[PDB]
Parts: C-alpha cells; sequence; structure tokens
C-alpha cells in the first residue's frame, strides 16, 4: 500500500525542503539585485554660479 | 568641446590636444586643475569666429 | 511579466494533471492523507522550529531597519533622539526573544522514537502540533516586528519636531507590541498537550 | 503597504528632509522679523532661527536685500544638492526631473538675454544655479532655434522636449522665445507626469499627480491672462501651449484657448469649483501662492513618501520670497506692506 | 535684538568676524598659527585675575 | 479503528488554529499601522488632536481578540488521547478562515478609514462623529467572521 | 463509508461555508474603505452633508449580510456522514455569493467614491448616485438568490 | 536498507550543513557592500572618519561566522548510514542560522548605509548607530542558539 | 542495483562539479563588469592611476580560481559506482563554494565600482577600498573552506 512508486514519500520530502530553501534564495538575490550605487556623491559636480 | 566643433563643421574637423603635466592654479576658484593645449584649423571667417 | 507567467503556467499544469487522473479513474491516486501519514514526523517538527526562531528574526530586522535608519536621519538635527527611542528599537529586538523562546521549548520534545512506535497516534500529533505552533509563533512574529517597526519610524520622526508627542504615539507603539505576546501565549497552547517522540 | 519598503533607501532621506521641514519659520517669527528697524537687526533676529549664522561672514555695511536673498537662496541649493547626492535609482531620477524646470527657465533666460547684445558675463549672474548644465553658456553662441538645437540642445535632457518648435519662425525675438518657453515647459510636465503615474509608489503617487496638476493649472491660467495683451492669436496656436495634466483639461482648457476677453476667461473658469474664487477678488499672483502653500501643507501629512522632497523646495521657496518681500520693507523704510508675507505654518 | 547689550557685542561680533578673516590668510599661505598657554589665567581653580 | 478518525486528521485542526490567530494578527497589524501614520502625520499642526482620536487604534486592536478567542478554542478541542474525527478536522479550518479572513478585511479597511480619517479631522472639527460612525461598519465586518467561526466550532465537536 | 458518502466529503461544504464569508469580506471591506476616502475628502468643505452622502457605506456593508445569512445556513446543514453530492452543491452556494459579493463590493467602492465627490458640488446628482447603486447592489441580492435556491437542494431527494 | 535509516538520509545534513554559509554570506556580502558605499560616499569629504566609521562592515562580517561555526559543526557529524532523525536535526541547525544571519545581515547593510552617513553631519551621531547596530547583530547570534541547540541532540542516544 | 549505489547516483556529483565553477563564474563575472566600468569612466581623467585601480578585478578574479579547486577535486571523486551518501556531498561541497562565492562577487563587484570612482576624488580613501575588499573577499574564502572540509569527508568509511 505505498504512496506511489514514482513519487515516494522520499522524494516528496527531498523536493519540498528543495523548494523552501529555493524560494529562501530567491528572495535573497531579489533583494541583492536592487543594490544601487550613489553615485551623486562619488563625482565632483561643479558650476561658475555657486559661491 | 571636439563633440560640438565636429557638429559645427560637418565632420571637417581637424583637431589635435596635447597635455599639460601639471595641474594650473585657478585663484579665483581656490583650486588647481589638469589642461589642455589644443588647436583647430578652418580658413573661413565667419567660421573662426564662431 | 515573467514571474505571473510562471504562476499561471504551474496552475495549469496542476489543474490538468488533476484532470487527467480523474477522468481516467485513477483519482484516488493524489491521495493527500496518505502523505499526511507517511511523511516522518522529525521533518514537521524541525520546519516548525527553524522557521519559529529564522521568521522571528526577520520580523525584528526588518522592524529594526525600518526604525533605525528613520531614527538616525531625523537624528541628524535633533541628536537628543537617538537615546530616548531606543525603546522603539527594544520592541522590535523582543520579537526575537519570544521566538528564541518557544525554540527552547519546543527543543525538549525532540527524543527519540522507538522504531516499531514511530508513526502511531501520538507521534503523529506532535509532529504537526510542533510544526503549525511554530508557523503560528514564527507568523505572527514576523507580523509584529514590522508593525511595531513602522510606528517607531513615526514615532522618532515626530519625536524630533516636539518632545510632547513622543508619549502620546508610543501608545500605539505598545499596542502593536501585544500582537507578538499573543502568538507566543497560542503557540503555547496548540503545543501544551503535545508528548515527547515516545 | 508603503511603509513596508520605503526605508530600504528612503529612511535617511525622508528623516533628514523632515529635519528641514521642522525649521520652517512659524508665523510667530514672521512677525518678530516685521518689527526690525534696520537690517542689521534682521541679521541678528534670524540668527536666532534655523537660518543661524549664515551671514557671519558679512559686513555690517555690506547687508543689502539683494544679499540676503543671494545668501537664504544658498543655502537651499547646497541642502537640496545634499539631499539628491545622497539618493539613488527612481529617487534620484525624480529629483534630476525637479531640476530640468529651472533650466527651461534658464534656456529662455540665455537667449533673450543675448538677442539683446549683452555679454555672458551679467546672464551667468542671472541665471538660477540648480538649472545649470555645462553647455549652457554655449547658447550665447548664436540667435537662431535650429543652430541652437544642432550645436547644444540635442545633447541636454531637454532634447525630447523641442518637437513643437522648430516649426517657428527663422528669427528670434522676445514673443517667439515666450512661445518657446511654454511649448517646452507644456511637453516637460507632460513627461514628467507620465514618470510619476509609472514609477513612483502610492500615497506619492495620488500626491504627486494633485501637486503637478495645480502646476500645470496656474500656467494655464498665466498662458490665457497673458495672451489679452496681444491684438490677436490663433486659437489653435494657444491650444499648443497649455498643458494636458491638468484639473482644468479638457474642458475649460477648451474654452481658455477660444477666449478673448478677460470675461471669456473668467466665464471659462467659474465652472471649475477649486478656482472659482481666483479672478473675481484681490491679486490673483497670492492667490496661487495660498493655494500652493496649503497643497504643500497637505503633503507633509503623508509619511514614507518622496513628495516631502517637492513639498520641501517649494515650501522653503516661499520662505526666501517671504524674508526678502520683509527685507525689502526695512530697507526702504515703508511697511505698509509689510505684512503681505504669505505662510501657513 | 532689544536686549540692553546688543550694540556693545556687534563691535566684539564684528572684531571676532575679522579674527576669523585673518585666520583663513595664514591658513591660504600656510603660516603656524602661535599657541598660548592654556593655564596663564586659571584652570577651574576661582583665582582672581 | 474508527474510519472517520484517521490519524492524520489533527493536521487539518491545527492548520485552522494557526491561520485564525496569524491572518488576524495581519489585519490588526494594517489597521494600527495606517492609523499610526495618520496620528502621527497631523502631530506637528495639531497636538491636541492625538489622545482623543486613537479610536481607529483601539477599534485595530480588537481584531486580535477575535482571533485569539477562536485560535484558543480550537486549541482547547485538539488532544492526542482524543479519536478526533476528519470531519471536525475540515471544521476547524473553516473556523479559521472565516475569523482570518474576516479580520483581515476589517483590518484593511479601518486602517483606509482611519489614516484619511484624522489626518483630514484637524481640518474640520465637526468631522469626527462621522469617522467613528463609518469605522464600525468596518469594524463589524470581523464581528461576522467570529459568529459564523464560533457556530462552526459548536457543530464540529457534536 | 458508501461510495456516496466518502469521508472527505464535508471538506467541500466546509470550504463552501467559508468561502462565503471570505469574499463578501473582501467585497464589503474595499466597498467602505474607498467610499470613506470619498466621504472624508468632502466633509471638510461640506460637513452639513455627512450623514447625506454616507449611504455608500450602507450599502457596502448588506454585503457582508448576504454572506453571513448563506454561512449560517450551509453551516447548519453540515454533518459527519453527508453525501458528496450534498458537498458539491454547498460549495456552488459559497462560490456563488462570495464571488458575486465581491464584484458588487467594487463596484459600489468606485460609484460612491466618485458620485459623493460629485454630490458635493451638485445637489441634483445624489438621487442618481442613488440609483446607480441600486444597479450595484442588486448584483450581490442576484448571487444570493442563486445561493439560496442551490441550499434549498442541498439534501432534497438524497440517499445516503 | 532500515526504516530508521533511508539511503536518502545523509541529503538533510549536506544540505543544511551547505545552507548555514550560503545564506549568511548572501547576508554578509549584502551588508558588505550597501554600508561599503555609504563609507565612500562620505570619506570623499571627510577622508578623517574612515576608520571610525568601518564598524558596520566588522559586524557584518561577524554574521558569516555564525554561518562558518555552525557548517563546520554539522559537517563534523555526518554519515553514510545515519539516521532519519539526524539528518532533520542537522537540516533544523542550518536552516536555523542561515535563515537568521540572512535578515541580520540585511538590517545591519541598511541601517550602516545610513549610519556612517549621519556620522559625517552630527558627532553626536556615531554611538547612536554603534547602539542600534549591536541589536541587528545580536539576530544573527539567536540563530546561532538554536542551531546549538539542535546539534547538540543529533547523536544522543539515536539508534539506527 | 545496491540500494547505496543508485544508478542515479553520479548525477549530484557531475551537478556538484558544474555547481562549483558556473555560480563562481557568474560571481567573478559580475566583479569584473561591474567594477570595469569604474575604472574606465574614472581612468580617461586620471590615466596615471590605471594600475592602482586595477585590484578590484584582481580580487574578483580570485573567487573564480575558489570555484575551479573545489570542481576539480570533486570532478576526480566521481565514478560509475559511487555511493549515494558520496554524491549528496559533492553535491553540498559545490553549493557551498559556488553560492557563497557568487555573493562575493557582488560585494566586491559593488564596493569596487563606488571605490575606484571616490578613489579619484580623495587619494586617502584608497586603503580604505581595499580594506573593505578584504572582508567582501573572505567571505568566498569561508566558502571554500567549508567545500574542502565536505570533500575531505565525501568517500572515507563508504561501503560502495
Amino acid at each position: 500500500d505505498i504512496l506511489s512508486s514514482i513519487w515516494t514519500e522520499g522524494l516528496l520530502m527531498c523536493l519540498i525542503v528543495s523548494a523552501l530553501l529555493l524560494f529562501i534564495l530567491i528572495v535573497a538575490l531579489s533583494w541583492i539585485s536592487n543594490l544601487d550605487i550613489t553615485y551623486g556623491a562619488l563625482e565632483k559636480s561643479t558650476n561658475p554660479i555657486k559661491k | 568641446l571636439e563633440q560640438i566643433l565636429w557638429r559645427v563643421l560637418r565632420g571637417n574637423l581637424f583637431f589635435k590636444t596635447v597635455e599639460i603635466e601639471q595641474p594650473v592654479y585657478d585663484v579665483k576658484t581656490r583650486e588647481y586643475k589638469h589642461k589642455n593645449a589644443f588647436i583647430v584649423f578652418s580658413h573661413g571667417d565667419l567660421i573662426i569666429k564662431r | 511579466s515573467f514571474s505571473h507567467f510562471l504562476y499561471y503556467l504551474v496552475l495549469i499544469v496542476v489543474i490538468v494533471y488533476g484532470l487527467y487522473k480523474l477522468f481516467t479513474g485513477h483519482g484516488s491516486d493524489i491521495n493527500f492523507g496518505k502523505f499526511l501519514l507517511r511523511t516522518s514526523p522529525y521533518m514537521w517538527a524541525n520546519l516548525g522550529i527553524a522557521l519559529c526562531v529564522g521568521l522571528s528574526v526577520v520580523g525584528a530586522a526588518w522592524g529594526i531597519f525600518i526604525t533605525g535608519s528613520s531614527m538616525i536621519g531625523a537624528g541628524v538635527r535633533a541628536p537628543r533622539i537617538t537615546t530616548k527611542n531606543l525603546i522603539s528599537i527594544i520592541f522590535c529586538e523582543v520579537v526575537a526573544i519570544y521566538g528564541l523562546i518557544i525554540a527552547i521549548v519546543f527543543s525538549s520534545k525532540l527524543t527519540v522514537a522507538t522504531a516499531e512506535n514511530m508513526y502511531s497516534k501520538s507521534n503523529l500529533y506532535t509532529g504537526y502540533s510542533l510544526f503549525w505552533a511554530g508557523i503560528t509563533v514564527g507568523a505572527s512574529n514576523l507580523i509584529c516586528g514590522i508593525a511595531v517597526g513602522i510606528t517607531g519610524a513615526t514615532a522618532a520622526i515626530s519625536d524630533a519636531a516636539d518632545s510632547a508627542l513622543f508619549v502620546k504615539i508610543l501608545v500605539i507603539e505598545i499596542f502593536g507590541s501585544i500582537l507578538g505576546l499573543l502568538g507566543l501565549i497560542v503557540g503555547l497552547l496548540m503545543a501544551g498537550k503535545a508528548s515527547e517522540f515516545q | 503597504m508603503e511603509g513596508v519598503y520605503f526605508n530600504i533607501d528612503n529612511g535617511f532621506i525622508e528623516g533628514v528632509v523632515r529635519g528641514y521641514r521642522n525649521g520652517l519659520l512659524s508665523n510667530n517669527q514672521y512677525i518678530n522679523l516685521t518689527q526690525c528697524d534696520t537690517l542689521e537687526d534682521l541679521k541678528l533676529q534670524l540668527s536666532s532661527t534655523d537660518y543661524g549664522n549664515f551671514l557671519s561672514s558679512v559686513s555690517s555695511e555690506s547687508l543689502t536685500t539683494s544679499l540676503i536673498q543671494e545668501y537664504a537662496s544658498s543655502k537651499l541649493y547646497h541642502e537640496f544638492n545634499y539631499i539628491r547626492d545622497q539618493s539613488s535609482g527612481s529617487t534620484r531620477k525624480f529629483m534630476d526631473y525637479i531640476t530640468y524646470g529651472y533650466m527651461i527657465d534658464n534656456v529662455a533666460l540665455m537667449i533673450t538675454g543675448t538677442i539683446h547684445d549683452r555679454d555672458k558675463g551679467e546672464i551667468l549672474q542671472r541665471c538660477h544655479p540648480l538649472g545649470w548644465f555645462d553647455t549652457l553658456p554655449t547658447l550665447s553662441v548664436a540667435t537662431d532655434l535650429e543652430s541652437l538645437y544642432e550645436t547644444v540642445l540635442v545633447d541636454t535632457p531637454l532634447a525630447p522636449y523641442f518637437k513643437n518648435c522648430f516649426d517657428t519662425a527663422e528669427e528670434l525675438d522676445d514673443m517667439n522665445i515666450e512661445i518657446i518657453r511654454n511649448k517646452l515647459y507644456k511637453a516637460y510636465l507632460e513627461d514628467f507626469y507620465n514618470f510619476v503615474t509609472e514609477e513612483i509608489p502610492e500615497p506619492a503617487k495620488e500626491c504627486m499627480q494633485t501637486l503637478l496638476g495645480f502646476e500645470a493649472d496656474r500656467r494655464s491660467i498665466n498662458i490665457a491672462l497673458n495672451s489679452l495683451q496681444s491684438s490677436d492669436i490663433d486659437p489653435d496656436l494657444k491650444s499648443d501651449l497649455l498643458p494636458n495634466i491638468g484639473k482644468l483639461y479638457p474642458l475649460a482648457t477648451f474654452h481658455l484657448a477660444q477666449a478673448q476677453d478677460f470675461e471669456g476667461v473668467r466665464a471659462a473658469l467659474a465652472n471649475v469649483y477649486e478656482y472659482r474664487g481666483f479672478l473675481e477678488t484681490g491679486n490673483l499672483e497670492d492667490h496661487f501662492y495660498q493655494l500652493e502653500m496649503e497643497l504643500c501643507r497637505d503633503a507633509f501629512t503623508q509619511q514614507f513618501a518622496i513628495s516631502t522632497v517637492w513639498a520641501w523646495m517649494k515650501s522653503k521657496e516661499q520662505e526666501v520670497r517671504n524674508i526678502t518681500w520683509i527685507a525689502e520693507c526695512i530697507a526702504q523704510n515703508q511697511r505698509e506692506r509689510i505684512n503681505n508675507y504669505i505662510s501657513v505654518y | 535684538f532689544q536686549r540692553t547689550f546688543v550694540n556693545e557685542i556687534r563691535r566684539l561680533d564684528n572684531v571676532e568676524r575679522q579674527y576669523r578673516y585673518f585666520y583663513s590668510l595664514l591658513k591660504k599661505h600656510d603660516i603656524k598659527l602661535y599657541e598660548g598657554d592654556t593655564d596663564k589665567y586659571l584652570d577651574g581653580s576661582g583665582e582672581l585675575y | 479503528s474508527n474510519i472517520y478518525a484517521p490519524l492524520y486528521a489533527p493536521f487539518f485542526g491545527f492548520a485552522g488554529c494557526a491561520a485564525a490567530m496569524v491572518l488576524s494578527c495581519l489585519g490588526a497589524a494594517i489597521g494600527t499601522a495606517k492609523s499610526g501614520i495618520g496620528i502621527a502625520g497631523i502631530g506637528t499642526f495639531k497636538p491636541e488632536l492625538i489622545m482623543k482620536s486613537l479610536i481607529p487604534v483601539v477599534m485595530s486592536g480588537i481584531l486580535a481578540i477575535y482571533g485569539l478567542v477562536v485560535a484558543v478554542l480550537i486549541a482547547g478541542n485538539l488532544s492526542p488521547t482524543e479519536d478526533y474525527t476528519l470531519f471536525n478536522g475540515f471544521m476547524h479550518l473553516s473556523c479559521g478562515l472565516c475569523v482570518g479572513f474576516a479580520c483581515l478585511s476589517s483590518g484593511y479597511a479601518i486602517g483606509m478609514v482611519g489614516d484619511v480619517g484624522v489626518r483630514k479631522y484637524m481640518h474640520q472639527p465637526r468631522l469626527f462623529v462621522g469617522i467613528v460612525l463609518i469605522l464600525i461598519f468596518s469594524e463589524v465586518l470581523g464581528l461576522y467572521g467570529m459568529i459564523v467561526a464560533l457556530i462552526l466550532n459548536t457543530r464540529g465537536s457534536e | 463509508m458508501t461510495e456516496l458518502c466518502p469521508v472527505y466529503a464535508p471538506f467541500f461544504g466546509a470550504i463552501g461555508c467559508a468561502s462565503a464569508i471570505i469574499f463578501t469580506s473582501l467585497g464589503a471591506a474595499y466597498g467602505t474603505a474607498k467610499s470613506g476616502v470619498g466621504i472624508c475628502a468632502t466633509c471638510v468643505l461640506r460637513p452639513d452633508l455627512l450623514f447625506k452622502n454616507i449611504v455608500p457605506v450602507i450599502m457596502a456593508g448588506i454585503i457582508a449580510i448576504y454572506g453571513l445569512v448563506v454561512s449560517v445556513l450551509v453551516c447548519y446543514s453540515l454533518g459527519q456522514k453527508q453525501a458528496l453530492y450534498t458537498g458539491f452543491i454547498q460549495l456552488g452556494a459559497g462560490l456563488s455569493v462570495g464571488l458575486s459579493g465581491l464584484a458588487a463590493g467594487f463596484a459600489i467602492g468606485i460609484v460612491g467614491d466618485a458620485g459623493v465627490r460629485g454630490s458635493s458640488q451638485q445637489p441634483r446628482l445624489f438621487v442618481g448616485m442613488i440609483l446607480i447603486l441600486i444597479f450595484a447592489e442588486v448584483l450581490g441580492l442576484y448571487g444570493l438568490i442563486v445561493a439560496l435556491l442551490l441550499n434549498s437542494r442541498a439534501t432534497q431527494d438524497v440517499v445516503c
């Protein structure tokens, strides 16, 4: 009276754990992709109008 | 400068640039800056003036 | 958008697979019930404990940076707020302590079950109990931590304007902090009758 | 909701900017300022406020209303550039979009100031510093829109906005520049409004759409009134100067375009509630500044919204106008108008 | 601006501005400002001078 | 063994218990957070109005109590020593979904109304009685969820 | 036990019972929320109008009554040994009032917001808003009628 | 095979061991990057603050140390024939510190990014930054504590 | 087949071997690209700084070498009849160095780009950039350390 000859309880446990870890990884990379450098502070800009 | 002049002269630009090896001092700005010597060739009076 | 295309594709695949098994008469194969009986109870317990502290910490961290960034920004003109508003950071950090405490309590139940007793009534009950109890404490602390953090940002930016506003707005903050404590209480109730893995 | 993600980048900006808002002069401080005897007293009184020591380097006999305006404005611009420099991403785009309006005015000032023969040395001192771009003084080279476009303006962020300017005459005068100046503003606001609609989150989106809407309406009414000085103009030409994003659009803008006298314009506005009182009574100029401040004051009640940058800018700009008006009355010893500073806070 | 010793302060404020200006020139030409003895008057001692 | 009480039944009972408490907190969290922004928004302009306008926050807090009551009642019925039937498992699952999403929906409305309510109450002092009246209609949405949750729990164990 | 009455049959009924309240509550909340913004915005200038133009909130609130009424009716019809057919009917009844009530809520929210704002400018418009809201309201009533008809057949002529 | 020791049991140990260092590395990298830009943005005008302001990078580094410590500890308990109970203990230990450290690294980054900028304009504000930043760091420590607790039970009286 | 050595066991070995080099190469590519733009954008005015600004590229390059070492190490351990346990350990080692190296790649890329731009304005900032980069570089080293530990344990006491 098995669950399946292919989708055994052993395989499903591995997959849903993998799905959880992959979801956390994707969310992590989704935040990292949004790191924008604050260019304005790093590059000098000048004009003759200011003091 | 050369970007602007290229359009003004319709691509007939003959243009040379040479470095000055050390900063030049701009006392009114109280800073010193690098500079380049440059030269541009043309014959037309109105073109020279522009 | 690619992500929403993926969601619909998964949904369509699931529906078509379900209908295929159903129409061919083998609809009883999917059998979620058997899946819950055959999966080892240690998985449910450990996911409950790990996500309990995990989601609780995410809550505290998410709240802290919302309040902390506001305190530092508002503090440039008025440094006096930096020490008085540390209370707001505390209300964020504490929900991690609640998650930690539950992790201590639940850890006491992870004994080793005898093989002949592995899937018995009591052991399955403890497996389900610690999973949902851990999720409940974790998620509610995650929600609580963010809500407190958002409130703390408005409190800090108000304090920089007029000191009399701070005590008035902190009332909203303690109201927010109660959510995490109620989560803890329900967590201890759900896990109350669960026996150790026999 | 808004607060969950806003602070990942904008938390520091929002905190500092509201620090500035807490420094806006209150009505009580204005009242005190109006009772100074001399400019040297005004400096001492201002030193009590958030302005602090900003005039500490100026000699007693150097104090003049023009200089106070320059120093008070320079304080604002440095604070603006600091806030911009500490920003990134969509916020950086938003703050740059704020600058475009000023450099559009600089372009028109630069051209008109050289159609009449006076050298760039004077004009650059009259320019608004937030509107600087490195090729700006090169616009003194020529007196022809085609030449000015192909040689300079193509490189500027303003390039997309000239789509309707080249149809004009081959020769430039004050009237023709004023047509160009308004045609640019039309495309600028319509472009700015779209960027806000697309890439700015709530509640800033709704708030910012309101602020730009009022800005478009103010231009529309001013354009209509100014056109009445001309003998005649094609209504289908006027319609190209009115921006499309405002509250007056499309109904009132259509009637404004076809108006030929003050009563026509007054009738055109009478069907729009929010402005129904503007032309019937009092000074029109002050009414707009009154409504502008109230819209800014409303915007500050939001939080976790980048619109506070716009509210702070336009609010403190009005503060400089208040300071200089009071300073002029003090310097000229005539005070019957001194209480006409306009302030919500 | 109405406190009674305002004008006396203005004189000394103006001198303070000028001393700031002098110190700027010392730094422009890179000349070391000389150091006075911190204890030549008093150190919290209450000593009359 | 009783076929109506398979050993996996408690899973759905706990799932309902978790849904009851978590979603109720989400509703309460949104209601107080949105209201807090409104309360703080007027702070610099009219400090007097705060203490007499925390009503949205207090009402938003009641939503958490609705969740607590249902979660407590469910947790009181689950036990390892009783033949907790599968029918009871589904009933307690619906108990969580009802009170959970009812409180979540109510919390969202209380937040939206509360924010603009107090945030414009500073312009018009006669507005307040209207704000309270609208909030009550926003509040009862959560109450309806609790009513059905209590009825489901009453029938499930009998 | 019997094939017509699987032990999992109550699941569909239980989901239908919850569905009736989930979606109606979302409809009522959205209708209340966006109507409230309209009421609060207008009453600054026209506070005397408040109790007249509050009507949309009442209309949105009634949608939740529909969900409660259907939810209780199916709830009193659930049972440990109910047939599978009874489960499907209850699921259909729950979805019918649920998602139809959600549609009504969105309509009331949009119409109420615009109608209240307009009514502050033009008193003739109020009766117009009420008529349009009646048509929005009736979309909820149709869903209820179907739900009640379905529920009436949930146990008629059934055999275990 | 043995019912308590299925052949796939080591997977949860191996992936948990990897997860402990992977998730903490991503958290530490984000903290190092976001605050590192802030240090560059300020030091161009105030270079003397450089070595004073570097603390946020230091604290972000500690989060990775926690990940390395847990990863080493669980790694020393892997084995081919290990029980399934041991496997999920190792997964819980690795996931606990991993998910915890990931959040702590992000918070250190966002607070540190603001902190060093504020330090430039208001000298009293440096200590304020440090106080807040510790309570981001400790959130990684709580993850370590739970990991150590679970790991302590990995081999206690477990029998194949 | 002997259940401790299923036919599919080397699949995790192969993916572990490939993962070690793939993910680190993505990290090294991002570090080289993001910092490369900064170098070019600054050196047009300051060519004299070119060979001092190169360091961020070198460090980003080293990240790739970590993955090459691990990939070669696990590569020599694959086999037709390897144990499943050996497969999981090889997978864990590959992911450990791979995704940890990817995290380090992002950090070096961001701080490298910001660092060289700032270093053009303020020469005292270069030491600060190098100091921060080392903390980012070390994250990849932790990934290598875990990977080597796992690999050392991948083939002891196995009973294939």
